[PDB]
């Protein structure tokens, strides 16, 4: 008789990222 | 402080300041900034209407209610009500704890409830999409009272979150219309008393919302289920005392028992709407052919009704309980779907459409038997 | 210069004239002219829904320095809009973005004519983001907050909040000038400004009756979309359909084909044989509805209204109730309905309301809120309708939905809107509405009435009509019945209507006989028999599509596995031939082929 | 070019080679297109259809319409270039080299000057070097794609367009949707019949008019995850598959037969083993249902209706209500009509409605509704 | 490279820096005959926290040292492969499956090492859960052909949230039950482990030190379990005794009284259990001896194995259920009062009994 709201969360998502290098 | 919620004292005011500056740089290419300097530019800002306005928007304020009268037909106590909400906080006499105008727009379906406030947004504004319409009845559990606010943090829709909330920040002032609030669910409620209490509202990222300026629009259809009868138990002799007394009190009674009395504490005024009448209804008429007219126009045509195809249209098309739904719905039965066989004849063409009723109606009778005549003319 | 190197300059490109004009915008450019007259935050935000002209205005600033429209204080300062993408592109070592971008920032203020135009301001948070590297606005914010850089930003109102409101000290250090949606008397004078523009580039004449067209049309019928770039994408992609003619006229027309073939919506105006095909509606439904007249009518007549320019543009082209016994070709006509409209039945959006068992299967209607699974998917009605805004939406057993379904769908009838969850506004102004519910003959269909009264055969209809709108007024709340535009109650099928669904019904079995090299004649006594075995009056056409699968279906069927009847011309006569009257119920089809 | 083949491939020069399949049909929609390029604000068009209506194919066939010069002359011998947004973002370790990459493709579009990018899955450049609210691919092309600088095909399912495209609104304003709708089944045929020599080549087999038929219509029919042209060649290159691992020709045995290993319909050409086992289907039946004889008739009516193609398709084979009383072979029959259809009683799908005595079980059913545990 | 994310238990047994098992070898049998298999020879040891299932695969890295392991066992190293270690420390794309193939590698480098992944529920969620790569879907494919031998441990309700909802994860793992011990069986676990804290606390520990240490902590600790909360109480006792050298049953019966709470250590109580009830309750002492004298029995002498501890009917009344509570284990509030003139329907029977699945009230 009742509902149970399943929630979806969002995510965080790991990154890929570019860098910086120096020489 | 007080008419933004976005911004920070030492800056939100620095800013009136150094645009008010700048304006009046601009009007000379000495100048002061006055109070109403500010106000200019707050307005010109937020988009709330705290300036000193001119002399042709006060004479219209005055004259709201018969500007009102325009759009909605009858409905006299409704149409002042909301002229006294905005008359009020434009006369710089709101409350500034509260919402500009709290007010339920029940009784029953069809005499001009969401009528009226499309009628407030467009004299407010000049268009119906500036009306914040949240149809409740889409709202029915109490998990749908996410779209209001928005999801909170880290919960999908978080992003885009709030669309109750977030055109209200964009709009503080905006007359907001909660259609068919009844079908919602009640712990909407007691997120929307908020509202009508403080004038803030969380939303689901814990930011405070500005609802000081909303005109909030509660359109209900409770304690109509024995109204959509015409006639009530017993005996009595006629009209008069039907139509509004008796009807005000099952609406009111069912908004009691319906609504928290918290939530009715703090709602300038329930209104409960009078059904439309013989002389209203005829009124509502030439109202309803004028959209229709408005489009044959577009097809550079006329329709003009006579005086006797308008008086059969309000005949045929008055349910004493609906009203101005089955006027609409005999005018799309007997002058629009009657229009477009005549407009795909290729029968009616470009000049006058007489369209007038001759088979009988003989100015009154019941008319059922008289049929409406569209004429072409030049 | 090195600003032009990452950079636009847009007074440059206003002196030029390859910026288009802006005609309105009044407003909006002068307010932007005094938040860069300022001292303090010299840096106004356009922010506004997506094509409301954001950039428009700033390329209207453009040309108001340049023809000297601007204020003193704003004279002869050149406009550069700062391409983000093109300060990180090379910036591969550490302190190259921010090399630039300082770099960028000396020759404002050694030059002190430049106003930045960061185009997509929200893009500023990020843009130099290499976690060994600072922000790009961490750059800036000192500058901007001090009024020591004059910067215009432009952002749509969602990424405002998206990207924008999630750092509060940088939405702090500009503006928010609201650039709003204009107005279609204010985009026809918008599109009567970029008239030359458009002309001059497809080699047309745009007719000011195709502004006006473009505006209202766009206006109207676009949901998605905003006026100052829906009514010059009608504008445009008509402009060039006419350029595609030799290989000159734009007129109301030709506006109308463009948003036809855009919105699938039909708007444009009419060929003689597609006007008398809808003179011919009802009989071209009833070569697929037989009987039903009150309800073929019914829907011709919205269809009509529609087609005619005469539909409430505020409101569904039709909202109907097909109301009345099982089987008489309620779904059969929305059906119809739709292969009229269409062409296939696969066009009928056909929401089947019997899934529909409490209040929280609502969700799949217009999706889940914000914050629950399957806020992704914007729920089955809203999308089809979404997808295709010219459609026919049958709610099937209607009457089976949960009670708080109606109040979702309250707001589709009256305003033609239901948000999804999502919170997009999906437009029904364009839909047929069909709800089709069995109310008030789930029962009274079985004849005979409570008690005395007279007639029978059409005081049964009177009777059913009377049975029917009862049950409709105490299922459903009074609002919901006053916000269909008909209620069709329908016919019981009649023993004349029986005789001719079984040449319907048997042109279905005679066709899958087509695709196995048969033919299916079928005698006019065997027409008749079919026609009494399947006659039912209380349900009508579905007992007589069991006739027709017993009798008939299931016999050629093993005849056909017997291949006693393969590709030859079944003739099916009836043979005791029941008389042709009275009971045939010893009577037997016999199935040849010959030929 | 030099550098727009390392990231991407030339269309129209693969229409030149013919290593694009003829694209039959689609004028309404490749025209549609045309219309879109030859614009000059947004001459960007999105085709928006479902996943194998022909939207990849709508913009080969473009190619091969500026090839033959059937393209208006404002899109006369423009070079079409697949961008291949993977191939942008390969590489790039280093912050404004994927950014670099990009303004050197927007450059040599410029230079050249005829040059349409075909975007395929443009749902993909919503994020292509980082977020939406920082420096992407889309972010770049936003500016050019606002002021027709920049003549861009793209290509996304209608679950994309809303997922990817609409969740950056700015982005969907710049293209202009064009919907490729799934064909019918006499349109596909149409295809398949232009299709026919790639298949009849790669596979060496002689595919009959028939099976061009007997594919549309049945995979129209039989299959209901997959749209028309791309389930019908799916049963064409399937039986040209099977054909060429026999090793002359396909007919509609072959294509329904692999309709039957796919779906696990049976709709192939019977045997005269399995026509005779559907004629003795009331005995078979009889082997384990002792009497119940009006029972055993009727639901070996529905499957030789089904089985002789006199199955109306709008309709299930057979729905049966048995009734009676307890023990006497309502269950047993359903058991014994699936050990006839299948030799198992684990292929009926009880559904034991005793479970169901709930108004709100109809969930177990359907599943939950978005929002709920259960909708996954 | 292993060894980065967990010590080999096989060369912790050969140096001895191993807790022995005294007990539970049969479980250690059932491992082994799990690893011994081909195909998955991929034992989950199914406990709870506290069980001995780190102590399972200790005496399976002692019984390899000893040789007492089957031909397709000998010469095997164990290694505690932490899987929240290879979560830990990674923030970008890429970096998590970087150092779970360094791993790998090292599987198919030796080709004797049998991972030992404490809290295999978290198997299921380490990249996407199962949205995308975790560290499931790359172990998946080499746990379903017996290439990589992992001996799981998990609570078996996580088993049954996280390994038995990934249908595909399930059949590469084979549960062993490892059954929370008896208090005899954790006198004798305690035994052996005399010795080692002997040698560390310095101290001395008596025969019933372990029977008080055992029997007690099933008494007064249900959140822990046996053999650890009886490890638990003998650790502590020693860490009296690192204040003041021989432990008594008082030494933990302190050392609980720290744990717990209560100080109350039933004879002796039982028989003067009347005065400490009228320290609460003057006046009406007739049923205070009365209540006082059926307890005698239930709780002194013989029991039923199925019955509550007295059942009775008051017709202060509650001020003495509330003494009664506070002489029953030690604790003021224990008594519960379900207020039953709160319902009177049948519906909301189920309000005070839990609610059937799907309705109001189900917590
Ligand atoms: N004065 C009027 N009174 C009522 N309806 C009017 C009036 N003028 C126009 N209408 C039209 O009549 C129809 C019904 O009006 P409206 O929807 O406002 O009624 P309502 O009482 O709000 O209905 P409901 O109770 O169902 O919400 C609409 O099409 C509306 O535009
Ligand atoms: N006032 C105006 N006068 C002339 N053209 C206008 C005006 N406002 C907008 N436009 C045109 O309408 C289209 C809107 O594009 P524009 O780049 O201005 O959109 P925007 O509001 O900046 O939003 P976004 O950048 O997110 O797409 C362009 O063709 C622009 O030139
Ligand atoms: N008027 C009709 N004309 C043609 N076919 C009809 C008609 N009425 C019913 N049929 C046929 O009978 C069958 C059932 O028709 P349909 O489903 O439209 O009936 P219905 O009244 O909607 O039934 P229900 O009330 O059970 O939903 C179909 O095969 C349909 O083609
Ligand atoms: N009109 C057509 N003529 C010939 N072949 C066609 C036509 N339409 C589609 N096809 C073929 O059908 C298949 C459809 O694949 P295609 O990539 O074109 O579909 P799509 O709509 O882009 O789908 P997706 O989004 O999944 O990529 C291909 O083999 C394609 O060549
Ligand atoms: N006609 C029959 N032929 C063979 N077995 C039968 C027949 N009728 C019943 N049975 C036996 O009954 C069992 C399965 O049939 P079952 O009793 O389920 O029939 P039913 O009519 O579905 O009963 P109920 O109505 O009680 O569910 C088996 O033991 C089966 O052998
Ligand atoms: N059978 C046993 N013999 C000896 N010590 C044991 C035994 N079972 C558990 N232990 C003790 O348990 C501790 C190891 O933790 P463990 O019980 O294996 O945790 P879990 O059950 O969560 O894996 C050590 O103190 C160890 O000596
Ligand atoms: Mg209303
Ligand atoms: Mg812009
Ligand atoms: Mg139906
Ligand atoms: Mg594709
Ligand atoms: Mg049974």
């Amino acid at each position: 008789k009742v509902l149970i709201l399943a929630c979806l969360v969002a995510l965080a998502l790991a990154r890929e990222l570019e860098e910086l290098n120096v020489p | 402080d007080r008419y933004i919620n976005d911004r920070f004292l030492p800056d939100k005011a620095i800013d009136l300041i150094d645009e008010a500056g700048a304006r009046m740089r601009i009007r000379r290419m000495v100048a002061e900034v006055d109070d109403e300097q500010i106000a200019e530019v707050l307005g010109n800002w937020t988009g709330i209407p705290v300036f000193k306005l001119t002399e042709a928007e006060t004479t219209r304020l005055l004259r709201m209610e018969e500007e009102l009268h325009k759009r909605i037909i009858g409905q006299e106590d409704a149409v002042k009500a909301v002229s006294k909400a905005i008359r009020r906080t434009r006369a710089g006499l709101k409350d500034p704890k509260r919402p500009s105008g709290s007010f339920i727009f029940a009784g029953p379906s069809g005499v001009g409830k969401t009528e009226l406030s499309k009628a407030l947004a467009n004299f407010l504004f000049g268009d119906d999409d500036a009306l914040i319409q949240i149809d409740m009845g889409e709202f029915h559990d109490r998990f749908t009272a996410s779209r209001l606010f928005g999801a909170p943090p880290g919960y999908v829709g978080y992003e885009e979150g709030g669309q109750l909330t977030e055109k209200v920040r964009r709009k503080p002032f905006s007359v907001v219309l909660f259609d068919a609030i009844e079908k919602a669910h009640q712990e909407i409620y007691n997120s929307l008393l908020q509202v009508l209490e403080d004038g803030r509202l969380t939303d689901g990222q814990g930011r405070t919302v500005d609802f000081k300026n909303t005109v909030l629009i509660f359109t209900s259809n409770l304690g109509t289920s024995d109204i959509s009868k015409p006639v009530g138990l017993g005996f009595s002799k006629g009209g008069g005392e039907n139509d509004y007394e008796r009807m005000k009190q099952k609406v009111n009674d069912e908004l009691k028992k319906h609504f928290r009395p918290e939530f009715l504490n703090r709602i300038d005024d329930i209104i409960v709407f009078h059904q439309l009448t013989r002389e209203e209804i005829i009124r509502m008429v030439d109202l309803m052919i004028s959209r229709v007219a408005g489009q044959l126009k577009s097809k550079d045509m006329a329709l003009v009704l006579t005086d006797a195809a308008k008086a059969l249209l309000a005949k045929r098309g008055f349910d004493p309980v609906l009203g101005a739904r089955p006027l609409r719905r005999t005018i799309q039965r007997e002058i629009e779907d009657q229009l477009s066989e005549k407009i795909l004849f290729e029968e009616v063409g470009p000049g006058q459409v007489v369209t007038v009723d001759v088979d009988n109606w003989d100015g009154e009778g019941p008319g059922e038997d008289a049929v409406f005549t569209f004429t072409g003319t030049r | 210069l090195v600003l032009d190197q990452f950079g636009r300059n847009l007074t440059a490109a206003a002196m030029e004239g390859k910026l288009d004009p802006v005609i309105g915008r009044e407003k909006e450019i002068e307010r932007v002219m005094q938040v860069l007259s300022r001292r303090t935050k010299n840096n106004p935000v356009l922010i506004g829904e997506p094509g409301v002209g954001k950039t428009a205005v700033v390329e209207g600033l453009a040309q108001a320095i340049v023809h000297g429209e601007v204020p003193e204080t704003l004279k002869d300062k050149q406009l550069y809009t700062l391409d983000l993408g093109s300060l990180v592109a090379g910036s591969r070592y550490r302190g190259d973005f921010e090399e630039r971008l300082k770099k960028v920032l000396k020759e404002i203020n050694t030059r002190g004519d430049i106003i930045l135009f960061i185009d997509a301001l929200h893009t500023l948070v990020g843009a130099g983001a290499a976690e060994g590297a600072i922000d790009a606005a961490s750059i800036l914010k000192p500058k901007l907050a001090r009024g020591e850089l004059q910067t215009i930003g432009a952002t749509t109102l969602d990424e405002y909040r998206k990207y924008i409101e999630k750092d509060a000290a940088l939405e702090r250090r500009f503006q928010p000038v609201q650039v709003g949606e204009p107005t279609v008397e204010h985009t026809i004078e918008i599109l009567k400004g970029l008239r030359d523009r458009y002309e001059a580039h497809h080699r047309v004449s745009i007719t000011d009756a195709a502004m006006v067209a473009a505006a209202t049309l766009a206006d109207r019928y676009i949901n998605d979309r905003f006026l100052p770039d829906k009514a010059i994408d009608l504008i445009d992609e008509a402009g060039a359909r006419m350029r595609i003619r030799r290989m000159a006229e734009v007129d109301d027309e030709q506006i109308a084909e463009v948003l036809g073939n855009w919105t699938g919506i039909p708007v444009f105006k009419l060929t003689e044989a597609e006007t008398t095909r809808l003179l011919r509606m009802e009989e071209e439904l009833h070569k697929r509805i037989i009987g039903q007249e009150d309800a073929v009518k019914a829907v011709s007549k919205a269809i009509r209204r529609t087609r005619a320019g005469l539909k409430d543009p505020k409101r569904p082209s039709g909202s109907f109730i097909f109301a009345g016994p099982s089987g008489v070709g309620k779904t059969e006509l929305s059906k119809a309905l739709a292969n009229f409209l269409f062409g296939d039945d696969d066009a009928l959006i056909q929401i089947d309301m019997g899934e529909f068992h409490d209040r929280f299967t609502a969700s799949r209607l217009f999706g889940a809120p914000p914050g629950y699974v399957g806020y992704e998917e914007g729920g089955q009605l809203t999308e089809k309708v979404r997808r295709k805004p010219f459609s026919v939406v049958l709610f099937d057993a209607i009457e089976k939905a949960h009670q708080e379904i109606y109040n979702s769908l309250l707001q589709v009838l009256e305003d033609g809107r239901l948000t999804d969850g999502q919170g997009r506004t999906v437009d029904f102004k364009n839909t047929v509405l069909i709800f089709t519910s069995n109310l008030g003959t789930s029962d009274i269909s079985k004849p005979v009435g409570l008690g005395f009264s007279k007639g029978g055969g059409e005081n049964d209809y009177e009777r059913m009509k009377q049975k029917v709108n009862d049950e409709l007024k105490k299922h459903f709340r009074p609002e919901f019945l006053n916000r269909i535009d008909d209620i069709i109650v329908f016919h019981q099928l009649t023993r004349e209507e029986i005789i001719r669904m079984v040449d319907l019904m048997i042109s279905r079995v005679a066709g899958q006989l087509k695709s196995k090299d048969m033919a299916l004649v079928l005698t006019d006594a065997a027409k008749a028999l079919l026609a009494k075995r399947g006659f039912d009056p209380v349900l009508g056409a579905r007992p007589l599509r069991r006739t027709i699968q017993r009798e008939i279906e299931d016999q050629l069927s093993e005849k056909i596995l017997f291949e006693e009847v393969g590709p030859g011309q079944v003739v099916t006569v009836d043979v005791d031939n029941w008389d042709g009257e009275g009971p045939g119920e010893d009577a037997v089809f016999t199935f040849t082929g010959t030929r | 070019s030099l550098v727009l083949d390392q990231f991407g491939r030339n269309l129209t020069a693969a229409a030149m080679e013919g290593k694009l399949d003829p694209v039959i049909g689609r004028e309404k929609e490749i025209e549609r297109v045309m219309q879109v390029l030859s614009r000059r604000t947004k001459n960007n068009p999105v085709l928006i259809g479902e996943p194998g209506v022909g939207k990849t194919a709508v913009v080969e066939g473009l190619a091969q319409a500026i090839v033959h010069g059937e393209v208006p002359e404002t899109l006369k011998d423009k070079q079409l270039y697949t961008l291949d947004l993977g191939s942008l973002v390969a590489g790039s370790r280093y912050r404004g080299d994927f950014e670099e990459r990009l303004k050197k493709v927007l450059k040599e579009i410029n230079t050249r000057g005829d040059i349409i990018l075909f975007i395929d899955a443009l749902h993909t450049l919503v994020g292509a070097g980082a977020a939406e609210g920082a420096i992407d691919a889309a972010s770049i092309l936003k500016p050019k794609l606002a002021r027709g600088e920049l003549q861009t095909i793209g290509a996304t399912t209608l679950d994309e367009y809303r997922k990817y495209i609409e969740k950056d609104a700015a982005l969907e304003r710049r293209f202009q949707p064009v919907q490729v709708g799934e064909p019918t089944v006499e349109h596909t045929i149409e295809i398949l019949k232009g299709l026919r020599d790639r298949y009849e080549a790669h596979h060496r087999v002689s595919i009959t008019d028939a099976a061009m038929v007997a594919a549309a219509t049945l995979a129209d029919r039989y299959i209901n995850d997959r749209f028309l042209p791309d389930k019908a060649i799916d049963l064409i290159d399937e039986a040209g598959a099977r054909m060429r691992i026999r090793r002359a020709e396909v007919d509609d045995e072959q294509i329904a037969e692999v309709l039957g290993n796919w779906t696990g319909i049976p709709v192939f050409k019977l045997t005269e083993a399995e026509t005779t086992r559907l004629l003795r289907m009331e005995e078979e039946l009889h082997k384990r249902i002792i009497g119940q004889e009006d029972a055993v008739k009727a639901v070996s009516k529905a499957i030789r209706r089904t089985r002789a193609g006199l199955k109306d398709p709008k309709r299930p084979s057979g729905s049966f209500i048995f009734a009676g009383p307890s023990g006497v072979g309502k269950t047993e029959l359903s058991k014994a009509l699936a050990n006839f259809l299948f030799g198992d009683d684990d292929a009926l799908i009880q559904i034991d409605m005793g479970e169901f005595h709930d108004r709100f079980t109809a969930s177990r059913l359907f599943g939950a509704p978005p929002g709920y545990v259960g909708y996954e």
